[PDB]
């Protein structure tokens, strides 16, 4: 009921906020004039000066930038050659033996995938005679377990009807008295509620 | 590494030390030797932290001892092994738990009761039986065997984590347990 | 009957016997258990009123004789107390490794002690399980 | 009796699921007896048949792969000799332009070096000069910065001084009856709770 008692407090402090804003941003502001002017003396040097840095450092650094250049001419392309020759050899090692050693590795897996032309081939044969039997034997269990469970299927349902009849029909019996038991507790708790929470 | 006091009970028979040896040195045992007092302690890692389990075995053959409620009243967790291969063992559960009571000089205690011999043909006690009598109680049951080595890890460390909720639960609850009852008008 | 058979650094089993056993007669159900070779163990008496030495005693001492005492078996050709045993054994869940920085894998813990480390905290660690 | 009535229900659900365990496992096994007869006379094929031609096949291709070890191991012993000729060629090569050019690179290196020090050297004594400068503005700045910051401060704390006096008792004063009236409601809301869940 003294929402208004609150906010006229709470507006108070917005009043002392501006209050303080005034002054403080007067002297903030003469405050920053002093950094800025401040910062502006040394900002000054340091652009002025930094002429006097940056264009001598862009120098030296170009002259050790030309001279690493010139170097890299007189190391990185005699050693691209080096490179070259290098890997001319290797390439040349390589090529003595990616042909050979290529073609007995092709030799190699002849005798390999031709083994297993004799190998696997007629095992993946001699194992379908073992799957047709295991298929037989899943089969034959299968059609057993199909009975089995189709038969225990109706089992299921007896007892599952055998025991939802009753179930239902209690529940059903328990579920009216309880709900108006229920009802009457809820209607009497709103009521109260919307006494408390009025 | 934290230290916990574990002190197992049961009737004679029913594997016992079968189950100390098993855990603790990893070996089986066929010949039927009556313990009297024996102390085994291992260190290993419960939940992150270091678990020192000090168990002391029981005497299965014997009666009231003074001795026994002296050692007994020193135990923190209290671990009921039983074979259900035998009426008896199921039986004689509840002596012991009341003696527990009486020795702990509480109502309340961390117990666990333990069917052993599972895997055995001989099982007469049922899984049902125990699973109901253990939760009129409020206590845990766990099918352990020696001889498979099976789910014996656990029901220590089944112990060693009800122990802990214990203590805490002791800050938490402050032995308040209810608050304030009442009926319809 | 009570046989009190202790054991190497500070283990306890008294076991329960009867009828006309031996010292070696208990010992083998130890000796089955334990897994190691009574060769480089000797059997201890109890200190009857000594300066502070065991009293070796024989393998073939009937155990009934002994009734009330405490008899211990310790090693004379090899070093008694617990060592650490390396396992190899994978682990179940996945326990952080709180001695490093990271998280714990597939790494080493022992059997007798519970020492969780990495590949890299073998040879890091500078303190052993000696825990006294 | 709701849950219990309801329970009951499973609770035979699970009885009579328990008298068709008995008759399903049995015929299961029965009929999972006949897969695994089927696969042991499989095995009878599957595993001897495999072990027993495993070995013209085991023999063939171990063979070949003799055969294979023995061309790999006689033409590597002549190939690493090409490599290593020529390896020694190229790494004769590279170290042939590795030492006059190496050392080339140092002198070069020297001399970038040296302009990058002799041209740091008045630079990095300007950089000094210029940090002096940097460094004082920010000091006369800094310290007319943390005046205003001080006082700006005490004008805030003096502000927030009727917010931690004023404003909060009046918050505090005002929000007391409504805690109270809150508490009333809460109160009632509890027997709410009770009287409907209880
Ligand atoms: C004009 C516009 C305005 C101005 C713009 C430019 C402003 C410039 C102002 C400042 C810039 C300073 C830049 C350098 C700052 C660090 C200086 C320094 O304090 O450097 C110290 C090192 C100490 O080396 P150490 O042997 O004692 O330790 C070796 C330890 N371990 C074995 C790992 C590697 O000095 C060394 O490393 C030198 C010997 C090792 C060199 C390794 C390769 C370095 C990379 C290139 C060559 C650089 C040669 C010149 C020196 C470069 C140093 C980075
Ligand atoms: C590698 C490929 C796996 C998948 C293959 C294809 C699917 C096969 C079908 C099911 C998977 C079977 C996997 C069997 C091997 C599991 C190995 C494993 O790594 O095991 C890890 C768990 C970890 O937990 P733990 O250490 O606390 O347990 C044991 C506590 N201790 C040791 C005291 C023993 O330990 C254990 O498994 C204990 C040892 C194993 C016990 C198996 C018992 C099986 C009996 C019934 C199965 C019921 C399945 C129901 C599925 C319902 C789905 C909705
Ligand atoms: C269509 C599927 C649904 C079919 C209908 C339902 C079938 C249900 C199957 C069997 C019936 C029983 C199911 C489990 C009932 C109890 C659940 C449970 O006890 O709830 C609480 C636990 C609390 O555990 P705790 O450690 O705090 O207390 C441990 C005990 N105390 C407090 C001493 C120390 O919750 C836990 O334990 C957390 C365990 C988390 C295990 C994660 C395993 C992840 C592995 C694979 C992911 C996929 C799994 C499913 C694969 C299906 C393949 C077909
Ligand atoms: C997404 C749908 C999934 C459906 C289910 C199938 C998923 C298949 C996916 C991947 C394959 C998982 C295969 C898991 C096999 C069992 C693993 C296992 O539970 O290991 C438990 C052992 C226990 O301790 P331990 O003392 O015995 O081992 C000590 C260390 N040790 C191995 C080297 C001696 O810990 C160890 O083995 C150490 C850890 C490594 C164990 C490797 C075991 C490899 C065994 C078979 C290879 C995989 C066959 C299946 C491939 C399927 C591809 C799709
Ligand atoms: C062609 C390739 C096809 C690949 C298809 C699958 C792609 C999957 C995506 C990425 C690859 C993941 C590969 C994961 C491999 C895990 C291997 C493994 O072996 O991991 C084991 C650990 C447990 O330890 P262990 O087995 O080493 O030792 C057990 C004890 N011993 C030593 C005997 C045997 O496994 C654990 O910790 C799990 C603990 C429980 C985690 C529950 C996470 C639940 C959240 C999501 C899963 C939801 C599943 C259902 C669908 C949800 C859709 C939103
Ligand atoms: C059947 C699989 C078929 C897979 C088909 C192919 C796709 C598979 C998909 C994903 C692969 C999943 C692989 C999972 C492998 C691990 C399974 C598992 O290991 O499954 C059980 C574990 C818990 O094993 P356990 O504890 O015995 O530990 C055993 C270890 N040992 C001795 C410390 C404590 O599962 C866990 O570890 C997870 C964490 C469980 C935490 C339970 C306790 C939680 C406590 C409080 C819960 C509070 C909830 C509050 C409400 C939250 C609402 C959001
Ligand atoms: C388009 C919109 C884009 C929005 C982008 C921003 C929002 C993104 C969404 C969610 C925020 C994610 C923030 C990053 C979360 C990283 C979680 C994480 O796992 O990054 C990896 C590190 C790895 O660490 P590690 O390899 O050294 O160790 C093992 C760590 N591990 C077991 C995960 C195996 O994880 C660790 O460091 C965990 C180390 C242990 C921490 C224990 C903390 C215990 C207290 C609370 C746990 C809170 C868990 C929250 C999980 C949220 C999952 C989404
Ligand atoms: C649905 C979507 C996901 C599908 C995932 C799977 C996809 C691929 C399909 C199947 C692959 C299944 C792979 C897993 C098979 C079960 C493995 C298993 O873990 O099973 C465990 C059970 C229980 O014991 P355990 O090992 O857990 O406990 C002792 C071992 N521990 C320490 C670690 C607990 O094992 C037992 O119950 C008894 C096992 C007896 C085995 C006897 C084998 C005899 C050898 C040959 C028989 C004749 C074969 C003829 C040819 C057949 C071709 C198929
Ligand atoms: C009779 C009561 C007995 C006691 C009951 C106690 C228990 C009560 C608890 C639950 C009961 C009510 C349960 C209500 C479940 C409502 C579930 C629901 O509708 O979710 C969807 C709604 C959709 O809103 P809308 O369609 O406005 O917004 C759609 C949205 N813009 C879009 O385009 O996507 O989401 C929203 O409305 C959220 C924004 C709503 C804005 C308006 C919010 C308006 C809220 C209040 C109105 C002013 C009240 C002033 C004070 C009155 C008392 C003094
Ligand atoms: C990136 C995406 C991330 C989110 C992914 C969400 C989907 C994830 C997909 C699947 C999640 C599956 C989550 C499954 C959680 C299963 C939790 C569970 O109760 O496990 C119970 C046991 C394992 O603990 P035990 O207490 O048995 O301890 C070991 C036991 N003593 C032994 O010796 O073996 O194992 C069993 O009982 C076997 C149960 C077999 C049937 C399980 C059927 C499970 C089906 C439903 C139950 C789920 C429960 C989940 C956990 C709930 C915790 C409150
Ligand atoms: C649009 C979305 C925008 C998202 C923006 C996200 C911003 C997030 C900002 C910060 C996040 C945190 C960023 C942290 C960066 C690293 C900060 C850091 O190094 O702190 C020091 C730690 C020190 O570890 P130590 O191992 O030394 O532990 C002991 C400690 N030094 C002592 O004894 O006192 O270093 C460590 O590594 C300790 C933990 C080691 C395991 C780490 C495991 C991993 C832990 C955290 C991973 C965080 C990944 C975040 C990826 C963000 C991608 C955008
Ligand atoms: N088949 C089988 N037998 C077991 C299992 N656990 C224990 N036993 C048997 O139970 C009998 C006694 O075992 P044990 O614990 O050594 O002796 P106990 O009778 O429990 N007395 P105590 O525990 O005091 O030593 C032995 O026959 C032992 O093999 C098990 O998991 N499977
Ligand atoms: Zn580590
Ligand atoms: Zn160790």
């Amino acid at each position: 009921l003294k929402l208004l008692d609150n906010w006229d407090s709470v507006t108070s402090t917005f009043s002392k906020l501006r209050e303080q804003l005034g002054p403080v941003t007067q002297e903030f502001w003469d405050n920053l004039e002093k950094e800025t002017e401040g910062l502006r003396q040394e900002m000054s040097k340091d652009l002025e000066e930094v002429k006097a840095k940056v264009q001598p450092y862009l120098d030296d650094f170009q002259k050790k930038w030309q001279e690493e250049m010139e170097l890299y001419r007189q190391k990185v392309e005699p050693l691209r050659a080096e490179l070259q020759e290098g890997a001319r050899q290797k390439l040349h090692e390589l090529q003595e033996k990616l042909s050979p050693l290529g073609e007995e590795m092709r030799d190699r897996a002849r005798a390999h995938v031709d083994a297993l032309r004799t190998h696997l081939a007629p095992y993946s044969d001699e194992l379908r005679q073992r799957l047709a039997a295991r298929l037989e034997a899943l089969k034959e269990n299968g059609g057993a377990r199909l009975a089995e469970y189709h038969a225990k299927a109706t089992e299921h349902l007896s007892t599952l009807s055998e025991k939802a009849k009753p179930a239902l029909e209690d529940l059903r019996q328990g579920l009216l008295p309880v709900l108006e038991s229920f009802k009457v507790s809820f209607l009497s708790a709103l009521e109260e509620y919307t006494k408390k929470l009025n | 590494m934290t230290e916990y006091k574990l002190v197992v009970v049961g009737a004679g028979g029913v594997g016992k030390s079968a189950l100390t040896i098993q855990l603790i040195q990893n070996h089986f045992v066929d010949e039927y030797d009556p313990t009297i007092e024996d102390s085994y302690r291992k260190q290993v890692v419960i939940d992150g932290e270091t678990c020192l389990l000090d168990i002391l075995d029981t005497a299965g053959q014997e009666e009231y001892s003074a001795m026994r409620d002296q050692y007994m009243r020193t135990g923190e967790g209290f671990l009921c092994v039983f074979a259900i291969n035998n009426t008896k063992s199921f039986e004689d559960i509840h002596h012991y738990r009341e003696q527990i009571k009486r020795v702990k000089d509480s109502e309340d205690v961390p117990m666990v009761l333990v069917g052993n011999k599972c895997d055995l043909p001989s099982r007469t006690v049922d899984t049902k039986q125990a699973q109901d009598l253990a939760r009129s109680y409020g206590i845990p049951f766990i099918e352990t065997s020696a001889k498979t080595r099976q789910g014996v890890d656990d029901a220590f460390y089944t112990l060693v984590r009800e122990i802990r909720k214990h203590k805490e639960k002791m800050s938490k609850d402050g032995k308040k347990k209810k608050k304030k009852s009442k009926t319809k008008c | 009957n009570t046989i009190r058979v202790f054991l190497p650094n500070k283990q306890r089993t008294v076991v329960n016997v009867r009828n006309g056993m031996s010292l070696h007669d208990c010992l083998m159900k130890a000796l089955k258990v334990r897994g190691l070779q009574p060769e480089c163990c000797a059997v201890f008496r109890l200190l009857q009123e000594h300066k502070g030495k065991k009293a070796r005693l024989d393998w073939n001492t009937d155990a009934a004789s002994l009734i009330g005492e405490e008899l211990q078996v310790d090693f004379l050709d090899h070093v008694p107390l617990t060592t650490h045993n390396f396992a190899r054994k994978t682990f179940l869940k996945l326990a952080f490794c709180d001695i490093c920085q990271k998280f714990l894998l597939n790494g080493f813990r022992c059997q007798t002690c519970g020492y969780k480390f990495h590949e890299h905290c073998s040879t890091k660690v500078p303190t052993m399980c000696v825990d006294w």
